[PDB]
């Protein structure tokens, strides 16, 4: 049973530091690259470092760059992101997100709950023009994300992720490299598009589908999100 | 032509026409081998040995140029500076990896539970850096200071002399009786035990006593007389005059190695 | 009874007598006036490396991209052909194995070897490792050769001198299938997976039903033990490889040999057998190192695959037919187009 | 023993039994395969490089 | 020109390289036997001095030994011998009153066929001759001659034991490839696991003069 328990989140006053840290319990933690991914009140997802398997890679976003610290101890099955001279920017929800990268592997499966830091007071932009869309059960829609550059790549993968996030709960891949599904997702969700066009079509629309639907790129880091199209009604 | 040069001139050929080839087939060979499952110590040290022997023989045509002219140097006085380096450089990185085959015969031998528990092919390339920062770094620092101040380093001024010489016996000491007195120890051992040693065809016993011994020959024939020539200038206070006969002789390895090492192998 | 043995001898009598009547040409005289296929010049594109032992036994993905190997060392590796990358590598509880699956879903992958037990390995999980589904056992002697049906039926050869049809999810004998009076070594699924083929140290081939569970038909004309077998990609003829230094080229509607491909240098055994995707090619893996390209309705050699320093013991052919692999007792697989 | 030498002849009556085509309808009809897949198959007649994915 | 997801499978590969060449080199620190013998003649004690395949594991002196039974692999030696191509050594098992209980020929068949197998070449052999504290009460009861009737020296067990060593050694034709290590063991016995220790000890030393070129 796979679970990723965040802790470390609390009242930090301006200019301090803190540590948190991702408890892993259920797969086989050493053999998959970890993320650190934010969530500001009421905005969208931003993604904030990455660790590969072995150690042997980091990356940053370059708000953070200097400031914050990710580091993993195999053996103990636990992820640190040590945070140092804290923002008002910062007060977020910090999520920690496996991923794994092989020929056909499903990379951002599986989400941690998250813990929630309070601060007292070249890239690739992805494009949701929708902001809001009202919809009827048992219909069909179509969610369209834009990208600023063509993510197509020369080997012959679309680089354009999906997601969801459910009131109150944490974001759910549905749909990695545009088009390939992912498990425990049923067929009514279907992903299609071209070089920077792309679209999520949901058909028979239920009353569990309500939610915010993000799309990332992974063709390049940093990785970005885009603002999120919001299904209601 | 003087009937000096011409001995010279005809060696250094010779070594040319039969050691390059030789080399090459056997970089061939040891290559391979490295690429193939659980390679071993001394396949690293054989693979280095060869390539210092090759670069060697790629740099004696130039040694050829100078016996055809009769010693005197016609090429710009940089490619002088390289092609010198380059050979001495070679010669004593041949040295002191040779000695490092050495070892691990004795150890193969002398303690063969513990050679085989401990034969990580990392120790094998540890040596093979040592022997090259050994030799190359020794050349670096001196042709550095040089810099920093019609014979290609054959006519050095009698002011010079007081500065050469010194480094030369420097480069005998610690550079040539080092790795001998390592390789002396090691082939006396490495006999003595194949003679000691009962549970043994006798065939196997002679042919590795044998290789044995004319290893040890070769080093002490080839890298011998140049090693002494140091020597012999501190004492009289001058370059000697038949440094040029030596060397041939050192060079002379580079061709004899490649038939003592695989194609002996390739006979048994 | 004596009487018995007789009987048998004259039904043997009468099979001949019957394949017998109905040979009225050679493939030969009806393959003169095709014109020949020329000199095939394939050259190795890949060489994947890893494997610290010879390897004994390799398998193509249907993707036409994955393919798993296997190696004495007692490792499974799962490579990308494409980038010359380990996918995944699985160690083995037994060292010794002699063959290696994968599946058509590429879910699962299968092994055995002298343990007597084919061992299935769930690559996709939630844990995110490859884990052992199953241990089938049940066969005698060692297991020479398996393939899968399904994800939940597999087929297996053993030297106990009998194949077995296996329920994955039970884990039981479905049905047994015997015959062979001998080492059985090869197995060979036909296209509709309804019929397979196995060859055996006894110089026989036999078809098989898979549904009925008996011998439709019986083969014969080897000398020695046939290591190798594979099905033409119409599905209405197989060919063997043996230690006799020969190929053969048997048809199921007439029940009998068509073609023969020997060479007089060639004195060493065939360890495996393949076809083109078009089936006009045939290609065998050899002792002497080097694989051999035969023009399989003319039965003239067409091109050498020589590269691997030891035995070729296993050869693939891909889906898509695009490719070759070639794996060998020198611990390389090398991919040939 | 003397089942199991009843069993052989019982198996041997079935390969008996089974209708055969002659060897010439099966001998063009495996021709017939051959030149209907003749383009399809890469390795016969080499494709260009640009299709071919072991490009290295 | 690698894409992000590509460079981090690479990186996987490297990593999944990394661990293969650890386990080599573990592997490569350890000394593989094969065990045979004409059914149990001995090879079960042996075994405690120290289904298809069983596999042993024993340290002395610092080195690990793998020996491997293939006694219960009832099939055709010849399709799978070829798997232990590369054992340190093949440890043979004969029972030494197994003389008049025909066997004695039976195991010398299987004996020559080993030792003369092209597999085995330059495999080193480390013959035990089990049970020979029973053998020299039935040489005093029932003669050698039975067995071999060419013997013509006295029924003694000193002479029988040195005349049956030379019948095995005499069966090998490939006297300079390999070697034959002799032990006479028993039941009572505790420095069986020492004779392998030295033998194998041999064999390191002829595969380490290989490796340098000596050899
Ligand atoms: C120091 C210094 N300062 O002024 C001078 C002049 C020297 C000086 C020191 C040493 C030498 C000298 O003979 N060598 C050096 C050498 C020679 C040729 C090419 C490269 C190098 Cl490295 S190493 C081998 C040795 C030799 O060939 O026997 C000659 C000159
Ligand atoms: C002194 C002998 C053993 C030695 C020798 O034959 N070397 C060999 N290497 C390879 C094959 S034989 C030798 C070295 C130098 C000269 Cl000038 C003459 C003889």
């Amino acid at each position: 049973d796979v679970q990723l328990v965040e802790s470390g989140g609390g009242l930090v006053q301006p200019g301090g530091s803190r540590k948190l840290s991702c408890s892993a319990s259920g797969f086989a933690f050493s053999s998959f690259g970890m993320h650190w991914v934010r969530q500001a009140p009421e905005k969208g997802l931003e993604w904030v470092a990455y660790i590969s398997s072995g150690s042997g890679t980091i990356y940053y976003a370059d708000t953070v760059k200097g400031r914050f610290t990710i580091s993993r101890d195999d053996p103990k099955n636990t992820l640190f992101l040590q945070m140092t001279s804290l923002r008002s920017e910062d007060t977020a929800m910090y999520y920690c997100v496996r991923s794994i990268y092989y020929y056909g592997s499903s990379p951002f499966d599986f989400w941690g709950q998250g813990t929630t830091l309070t601060v007292s007071s070249s890239d690739i932009v992805m494009t949701q023009a929708t902001s809001s869309v009202p919809v009827t059960p048992g219909e069909s829609v179509s969610i369209s994300c834009r990208s600023s550059k063509s993510l197509l790549h020369s080997n012959g993968n679309t680089y354009l992720y999906w997601f969801l996030q459910r009131p109150g709960q944490s974001p759910q891949l549905l749909i990695y490299r545009m088009s390939n599904l992912a498990s425990g997702v049923p067929d009514r969700f279907s992903g299609s598009g071209s070089g920077t066009a792309f679209t999520l079509t949901i058909s028979r629309l239920e009353a569990e589908d309500v939610g915010v639907y993000y799309c990332m790129q992974h063709l390049e880091y940093p990785l970005t999100f885009g603002a999120g199209t919001k299904l209601e009604l | 032509p003087d009937w000096k040069s011409s001995l010279i001139l005809m060696a250094y050929i010779i070594i040319f026409l039969t050691g390059l080839p030789a080399n090459l087939l056997a970089l061939r060979a040891f290559v391979g081998r490295i690429r193939q499952p659980q390679p071993a110590p001394v396949h690293i040290l054989l693979l280095s040995l060869t390539l210092a022997d090759l670069l060697l023989l790629l740099l004696l045509p130039f040694k050829i140029i100078e016996a055809a002219s009769n010693f005197r140097w016609y090429l710009p006085k940089v490619v002088c500076a390289l092609t010198s380096f380059g050979f001495y450089s070679s010669i004593y990185c041949s040295t002191w990896l040779l000695a490092g085959i050495s070892i691990e015969r004795y150890l193969g031998v002398a303690f063969p539970v513990q050679y085989k528990l401990s034969r990580r092919p990392l120790y094998g390339v540890i040596a093979a850096l040592v022997a090259w920062v050994m030799s190359f770094g020794h050349c670096t620092i001196v042709i550095i200071v040089q810099y920093l101040n019609i014979t290609c380093y054959e006519n050095f001024t009698d002011n010079q002399l007081d500065v050469v010489l010194p480094v030369r016996l420097e480069l005998c000491l610690v550079l040539f009786f080092i790795p001998m007195a390592v390789t002396i120890f090691c082939y006396w051992r490495f006999v003595w035990i194949m003679l000691s040693q009962p549970l043994v065809g006798a065939q196997r016993r002679r042919r590795a006593v044998g290789l044995a011994v004319v290893t040890l020959l070769n080093f002490l024939v080839c890298f011998g007389p140049y090693n002494v020539s140091h020597l012999v200038g501190y004492h009289q206070r001058k370059s000697p005059w038949w440094r040029s006969i030596a060397v041939v002789f050192s060079s002379l390895n580079a061709s004899l190695d490649p038939l003592l090492f695989y194609f002996s192998s390739s006979v048994v | 009874l004596d009487q018995l043995r007789q009987e048998a001898e004259q039904l043997k009598n009468q099979i001949r007598d019957a394949r017998k009547a109905c040979a009225d040409a050679t493939l030969s005289q009806i393959t003169n006036n095709i014109d020949p296929v020329g000199r095939i010049q394939m050259r190795t594109r890949r060489t994947l490396r890893g494997h610290l032992a010879k390897i004994y036994a390799m398998h193509w993905g249907t993707d036409s991209r994955l393919l798993v190997s296997a190696s004495q060392d007692g490792k499974l590796i799962i490579w990308d052909s494409y980038t010359t990358n380990k996918v995944h590598a699985i160690p083995l509880r037994s060292s010794w194995v002699m063959t290696c699956a994968y599946a058509p879903s590429g879910n699962y992958v299968a092994c055995g070897g002298l343990d007597n037990i084919c061992s299935i390995y769930n690559l996709k999980t939630r844990e995110g490792n490859v884990r052992v589904s199953r241990e089938l056992a049940g066969h005698t002697g060692y297991l020479s050769c398996c393939r899968f049906l399904d994800d939940n039926q597999i087929v297996t050869s053993s030297g106990d001198t009998t194949c077995a049809l296996w329920d994955i999810e039970t884990g039981q004998q479905t049905t047994t299938f015997t015959g062979h009076t001998g080492d059985v070594m090869s197995l060979s699924l036909a296209p509709d997976t309804r019929l397979f083929v196995s060859g055996a140290c006894d110089a026989s081939a036999k078809l098989w039903d898979v549904r009925e569970g008996m011998c439709r038909q019986t083969f014969t004309g080897h000398e020695s033990d046939i290591n190798a077998i594979c099905f033409f990609p119409n599905g209405n003829a197989f060919a063997t490889g043996s230690d006799d230094a020969t190929c053969r080229l048997f048809d199921l509607r007439a029940d009998q040999e068509l073609m023969t491909y020997s060479h007089d240098n060639i004195i060493c055994g065939i360890t495996s057998v393949s076809f083109s995707k078009s089936g006009r090619l045939l290609l065998a893996g050899y002792d002497d190192f080097n694989c051999n390209v035969w023009d399989a309705l003319k039965a003239d050699r067409a091109g050498v695959l020589a590269g691997h320093d030891n035995r070729v013991s296993c050869l693939g052919v891909t889906d898509d037919g695009m490719a070759v692999a070639t794996g060998s007792w020198d611990s390389f697989l090398k991919i040939w187009n | 023993s003397i089942a199991q030498a009843r069993k052989l002849v019982e198996q041997l009556k079935m390969e008996a039994n089974i209708d055969r085509i002659k060897v010439s309808k099966a001998a063009a009809d495996l021709m017939a395969y051959c030149e209907a897949h003749a383009k399809e198959d890469p390795l016969l007649t080499p494709v260009p490089a640009s299709e071919n994915p072991f490009r290295e | 020109t690698l894409s992000a997801e590509d460079k981090a499978a690479v990186e996987r590969s490297k990593m999944i390289d990394r661990n293969l060449r650890e386990d080599g080199e573990k592997a490569a620190r350890e000394v593989k036997l094969l065990l045979l013998g004409a059914g149990e003649s001995g090879k079960s004690t042996i075994v405690k001095q120290m289904t298809g395949i069983v596999e042993t594991h024993f340290t002395f002196k610092d080195l690990h030994f793998k020996m491997f039974d293939v006694g219960g692999q009832r099939s055709e030696r010849k399709k799978w011998i070829h798997c232990f191509e590369g054992v340190t050594a093949i440890i043979f098992c004969v029972a030494l009153s197994d003389y008049d209980l025909n066997r004695m020929h039976e195991s010398m068949k299987l004996f020559d066929s080993i030792c003369n197998n092209k597999w085995f070449t330059d495999t080193s052999i480390i013959l035990f001759l089990n049970k020979k504290d029973l053998f020299e009460e039935k040489i005093k009861k029932s003669p050698l001659t039975i067995c071999y009737p060419e013997y013509a020296g006295s029924n003694t067990y000193e002479e029988a034991a040195a005349y049956i060593q030379c019948q095995f050694e005499d069966l090998n034709k490939r006297k300079d490839t390999k070697e034959i290590y002799t032990h006479f063991t028993c039941a009572t016995d505790t420095k069986n696991v020492q004779f392998v220790f030295d033998a194998v000890t041999d064999v390191i030393i002829k595969n380490n003069l290989k490796d340098c070129g000596l050899f």
